[PDB]
């Protein structure tokens, strides 16, 4: 039952800014997490195969990064497609879950 | 290099001496991963002979995975029974279980090697040796897609059946050897490979040499489980060995009849030390492996495993020294068959020559260059090339060491023969002194009664 | 191409059953077993469990035991759930999910209200 | 899958239960032709790299012909023996017969499958799995003779050689093997074909289904006879298996030695069942396996061999129960020697420790969850991954079921060790005990008299 | 062609006779060799399909060469142990000395096949069946290096994977096998080269002609030790076996137990002859091959092996005649276990049938045409077909001969079971007659004082 | 010693008739058998390869049938050629045995 | 294109002796062995014997026994048989068969008549 | 194309030290053992031993034992001579051999002399 | 210790006649023979590969013969190339020698 939490419940950033979201695991998951994003009323899309391997289609600013029990997404440039929801979730066990949801709007 | 040998002719037994060990103590199951394909229907028609071996290769290859799916869906008395892939089957198990392979498949998805820890707690090392889906998928199934199967060159046939005759044969070696494969070929896990994976292993730096300097000795010592078909990947586990102890003395001890040289058939007696076999020594105690064919031999390592052995005390090599000591009951056998016979040894070769048989040690340049006697006796491997027991011509090795000889009195003239039991596969000596005392008892109170 | 097309919307009133169906193209549908997540308005993610696409076994999670029940017809290549009993709780979205190499595929959602 | 387990403290033994049988009660011998063609010297000059690569396939074709016809012209000790392979014997020895060839030829005229009824009476399911006198004539030999020996297109020299391959390795097997094969490969016999062949043998719809779910171990448990090539075919028998007897109650006893556990090397006795191996239940009596190594294990299903076994009565499961019952004699065997091991079971381990040996039941997770006393004692599966015995790590099978534990006293505790026959293979408890009497009665008289 | 067979009820045995003898007595230690090249660095930049697969080719090759250069750096218990590569073991540390391989490349210059004799007076017959070198070097290494990598066709690929798959598959069994491979492969040495080597060999034309009839009973028979790369060749070490006895009288002696038919399960006695399998007639004296699976057979000629035999008089026959002669000590063993059995023997079957078991003979067109009766006997092959024992259908073998039918009282009706010494594995029937005397002494002894 | 008999010794048809022959085994040949026609002084030409698969290169008129103990040749239509003799011949054990011949006349 | 073919017609007297050969090409001779079927004016087609092609050993039918004996060359390719003794009763054509797939295949046939 | 290049020559006085170079180019430098070659003004062809090429151990003819020493660097596939306390009956030609299929190949001498 | 011997130890010859040499062995060198020839100055280049074979390159008058402890090399026709120093050395075993040498010059 392992429960994970982000840090930033709320977000607001600017159209250049270089922003992070954190998750923090109740566990220690080694490697294996993944950050969806859900658009306004679509099927959350997921950004990263695993904490740093980013999935191929998204755009290079993502940046995932941690291992264990400290993860973090950086968006290395905001854009006005990047913004949303943004959840984080384990699979290495079962029941698996989701962070809080960190939402992102402008500054 | 140092190998010698030590012929005692008080018990008739020889013991080389110069050995290593790499007794091996555990296993390690990695997992080797296969990226198989989605043969979806190839709606084309035109039957050109290009396209036909293509279609044929990839009619072979859905066989393959077919049948792959339908494959997953003197003292050796006294060892012990004990699973050999025990550990393989737990692991197959574990990668059963929801969500296993998915961590696997995104563990090894830019490099070809990870080290995935399972969910149970055990920390396996995947690798991806062939990816067959890439091929398939990216060269093949536009050109049979798109423009209505019509191949321009033939060597992307070539290469399609080149790429997918190990997994065929992978295949075949899994459908005949009922999905457990030992020893893991070079179709399983290549020479590359295996000094990959030996590489990685959590193991020190003198492990890591030993096992890269004797591949076919690690691939004679592990297995190859066939383990799952599942979210489109094909894996197996390789159930590699250990080793946790290196480079200690072990000694082979060779024994013989020693019978009583009577001129007749009867009033003869034999007898024979039946702890034969490869001795080592790993923690403060003697492993014994009572068969001898259990241990692999190299240049001068032993490579003997311990599911096949015997833990015993430092007291072995004492009998070996000498017999009648107390501090344990060497392990004899009786006989009343005098019957002519030779154990060619590593630097010598004991020749047992009782009865009216005519045994001879024969050089090549000279000829026969000694006539044996009624007795065992013991040549070494210098001045000879052959030896000729009867009518069996034994050969001798011509391994290079310093053979012994350590004169004595056979045993076998203390013992009376009107009282010797003369009928035992797992005696000893103070089980046999126990019998011929209570004989002795019996006849003395018969006689005195 | 990987498809998972998921059923239309909904509107039911507490007590009634419904059955939301998964249609699931573009791989060979016994590979992967598929997974059901339920969303909630203003709630996080939540996931529900999943059923074996060869036996059909299906199990759940702790939160979600009891009344839904996971089933599936192989030779259609599509999977369903059946929500018994509804609920005012049982409103939300339901999405059907499968393993891709890390993460989920979603298909999208149907929006399930209950109200009287 | 409802497999559980039984330690009996009593007898320091541990009976599987919940398995199932098919025991190979028959052979159906089969006939597996293939049409060769006659080369007919290929009169014509020119060395162009296609036409050499053809008649190197045809040499290597001719020669394989060539070759084949050159190939043409603790209680096992009880089993007795027999041939394996008379049946095959039998059916090549009739199908040498003139005229047995020509029938054969004409019943698999049109089809690619038969059952030709031989002269003799028996019913033979003859089949046609390769076809290469027509490739080889309509394809090659125009092209090899008209013009000149002109070949346009590669792809035809690859679908010569990949046409050839089959018979090239059947020939191969036959020349290693000695023309008698086992098990059967997916050279001689492949998927497809034997499916086609288990739906057309003579058995009920449940052996079909049995037998179609298992097919590697029907490879695993038959043979393939190198029969004859005679008027231009090439025929060979497979010697497929047939079981009468299937699903009823199999269960495995897994037995280890029971020993005094006095604190010196001497005065102490051992004990130990030796009918250990896989029984079973076929019709009315209790089949008896005495190897278990001749009986392959799959999910639930015991695939033994009646040809390998020994008949007895229910009276078996009563000694698993109870083994001073008086309607049976149960098989135990003595020694003196306290030497440490372990038996790894389907669902535990049993785990025996005598002398000064250190044996331990660790987890992996945690580390030593227990520590074996003098004596020998059992552990589950369930919080246990492996056993270490000595210098003998023991690894445990996780299979799932539920295990047992039957406490009671070791029957070595009745027996005075001043009477107990210390020397037997295969002895039971009323020879043991008109020893011991016998015995008695001689010290009775001694000292009465 | 003339075989018969024997079976005596009074020992319950049968005795095939119409057999001949090709016995191994030696080895000859051949010496084959195989071109290698040296790939010198291929500097050429361009990636073209038909450069790649060369390309690829050459990589397997240099492949096998590195994998080569590091595999380089009942009476049964009676035989006695011997080096079975001790032959071949010398001749290969005999060329690793400095100069025999110089002399060896000099010899198989312009021939290919050549008597080499080596520094230490032995004469080795070498070979060179493979000649890669040639190839490789004049048709690719031109073609890679001027035109930078430019090749026009597609049978040189082909041309070039053909002649490298045997050095693959020689470098594939040398790496599974350890570097000692047995029965030498149709890779090592194909049949028209054995029969090559065989017609070569310094031995008789009778010898020349058995071997050259039975080369699949040849390879079963020798070794293909894996001996050096050095100087730029690659060589192995056949150890061909050479039979110096041939064409003598031998004879297969099929054994039973013989128990009382008592009605109950106690007061009853079995007796089993241990001497059972192949003897033959080398030189004054006979053979023994105790285990029977140590000769192969042939149409009528049995290829023993020396190795495992054990050397004795002629009186062994006598023991077969009678049993009770003084001349021979006949190997009988004892029991108390009537287990039912049956013995396939060449022309006939042997059938015990001991307590409430159910035997029949049953042919095929009529059915069970015999009901055994308690006590062991015996029938023929002419009208029968199987042989039911119990719940285990034994099959029987369809050669032809002359079965006879020895009529006599089963010995074991002579022994009172109050006395008969019941636990035996080595005894004899002297052994046996002094235990019951000395028995009978003690009686005596007990019942007059 | 299997021995065949036929029913019609004699024939006589027109030019346009379909006309049958038949053979009576003493014996079950479950399958084999064979029918050749003699023409005017020359070799018994096979018409079929079994009872029921006729051979190549002969018209397909002739249509084999039976099984065991009963089989029967029929001549779908009659031409000049369609006239000689036909026997009929085991092929299941030695020694082969044939039909007592069937002559086949102009009506 | 396999064919066999047979000697040439005869005259002979009764008490003779005659030997008729017959030549097979067109398919290896050593595969199938050849036999002999003898036909009579006005009886019917009667089978004889047959002869292996590789150890040359014949057998015959219980009716032409004891005289007639089979023989061949098999570098010739080619075999043949001899009537000993000539009768009036031995006239008539004699034919060299071997086995087809089904049925036999009969060369031209040798009427041999037996008159004084 | 197999070469064996030499060093030059050279001049000393007696009891010096000298090494004299083999370079061997064309082949693996590996396959064989290289050969040292004796000649002498007058005199004929002396062998005097070689160097295994692989694990550098050196065997000499017991006419040139105690202080002729061989070596060689496998990396620079070159192999080398070393004559310690050079005498007046050390001068000569040495030549650095190999085996050919059966007799050797000499690469071009180093006249090394030894006066005052 | 196979110390070999030649007979000319001195030789003159013509520019057209066929001159011959022989080397006697002191032990059965099977058949491992080889003449090498040094010319002015050079490295002593070889002119056979064994008792018999010739190596290539050279021209076809050179013929070696002899088995055993007698062999004999055989110049049939001179020219001014072959002139020059011939030895002779055996290579069956370790150590190697030669022989005394054969020094040819014009008549
Ligand atoms: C001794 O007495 C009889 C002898 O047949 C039988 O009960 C058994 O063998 C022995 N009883 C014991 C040892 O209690
Ligand atoms: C007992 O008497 C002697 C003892 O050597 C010998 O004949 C044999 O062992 C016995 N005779 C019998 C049992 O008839």
């Amino acid at each position: 039952d392992i429960q994970m939490t982000q840090s930033p419940a709320s977000l607001s950033a600017s159209v250049g800014e270089t922003v992070t979201i954190t998750c923090r695991s109740s566990g220690n998951i080694h490697n294996f997490l993944t950050w969806y994003q859900q658009k306004q009323g679509k099927s959350p899309q997921f950004l990263v195969y695993n904490a740093k391997t980013l999935a191929d289609g998204v755009s290079s600013r993502f940046s995932g990064s941690g291992s264990g029990t400290q993860f973090s997404l950086k968006i290395n440039s905001l854009q006005p497609e990047d913004f949303g929801i943004y959840y984080c979730q384990h699979f290495w066990t079962t029941p698996y879950t989701f962070g809080g949801g960190t939402k992102l709007e402008i500054k | 290099q140092n190998i010698t040998e030590e012929f005692y002719q008080s018990t008739c037994s020889a013991v080389s001496k110069g050995y290593l060990s790499a007794l091996r103590t555990g296993w390690y199951t990695s997992v080797i991963t296969i990226e198989l394909s989605n043969i979806k229907e190839n709606k084309c028609n035109g039957t050109d002979a290009k396209v036909k071996l293509i279609k044929q290769e990839l009619d072979k290859y859905k066989n393959a995975v077919t049948e792959l799916q339908l494959l997953m869906q003197f003292l050796g008395f006294l060892l012990g029974v004990g699973s050999a892939i025990a550990s393989g089957v737990a692991v197959c198990k574990v990668l059963h279980l929801e969500g296993e392979v998915n961590k696997i498949k995104s563990a090894l998805l830019s490099t070809n090697k990870a080290v995935v820890s399972l969910s149970n707690g055990v920390s396996v090392l995947t690798f991806k040796v062939l990816d067959l889906k890439n091929y398939i998928d990216k060269q093949l199934l536009p050109i049979l897609n798109k423009q209505s199967c019509s191949i321009s060159n033939i060597e992307t046939v070539i290469e399609f059946q080149q790429k997918n005759n190990r997994l065929l044969e992978i295949t075949r070696e899994f459908s005949v050897n009922a999905g457990v494969t030992t020893p893991v070929s070079t179709y399983m896990l290549t020479n590359s490979e295996l000094l990959s994976l030996i590489n990685d292993m959590p193991i020190t730096n003198d492990q890591k040499k030993l096992m890269s300097n004797n591949v076919q000795i690690v691939r004679q010592q592990s297995y190859s489980i066939m383990c799952i078909i599942k979210e489109e990947v094909l894996a197996y586990v390789v159930q590699l060995p250990l080793y946790g102890v290196i480079d200690t003395p072990c000694w082979k001890l060779h024994t013989s009849p020693l019978c009583t040289t009577n001129t007749k058939e009867g009033s003869n007696i034999c007898l024979t030390r039946t702890d034969r076999g490869w001795y080592c020594d790993n923690a403060g105690s003697v492993s014994f492996f009572p068969q001898a064919e259990t241990c692999k031999v190299q240049s001068n390592r032993v490579f003997c495993d311990t599911m096949n052995s015997l833990t015993l005390p430092s007291e072995v090599n004492l009998c070996n020294v000498d017999i009648f000591n107390p501090k344990y009951d060497c392990k004899i056998m009786t006989s009343k068959t005098d019957v002519s016979s030779s154990v060619i040894t590593s630097l010598g070769a004991i020749v047992s020559c009782y009865g009216k048989t005519k045994c001879t040690a024969s050089n090549k340049n000279r000829g026969i260059i000694k006539t044996f006697s009624n007795g065992c006796d013991y040549v070494s491997n210098k001045g000879v090339d052959t030896v000729s027991v009867g009518n069996t011509l034994y050969y001798v090795n011509k391994q290079e060491g310093k053979s012994l000889y350590v004169k004595g009195e056979p045993i076998i003239n203390f013992y009376d023969p009107l009282v010797f039991p003369s009928d035992e596969f797992d005696a000893s000596i103070s089980q046999v002194n126990e019998k011929i005392n209570q004989s002795l008892a019996f006849i003395r109170k018969s006689d005195e009664l | 191409q990987i498809q998972l097309v998921q059923s239309g919307p909904e509107l039911k009133k507490p007590g009634e059953t419904v059955k939301i169906s998964c249609k699931a193209s573009g791989y060979t549908f016994t590979d992967y077993s598929m997974h059901w997540l339920k969303q909630a308005p203003g709630k996080g993610l939540k996931w529900m469990g999943w059923i074996t696409t060869e036996t059909g076994e299906p199990t759940y999670a702790d939160d979600f035991k009891g009344r839904f029940a996971f089933s599936l017809e192989t030779s259609a290549s599509t999977a369903y759930l059946q929500i018994n009993n509804l609920k005012n709780e049982d409103t939300g979205i339901y999405f059907c999910a499968r393993y891709y190499y890390g993460p989920f595929y979603w298909g999208q959602g149907t929006l399930v209200t209950v109200s009287t």
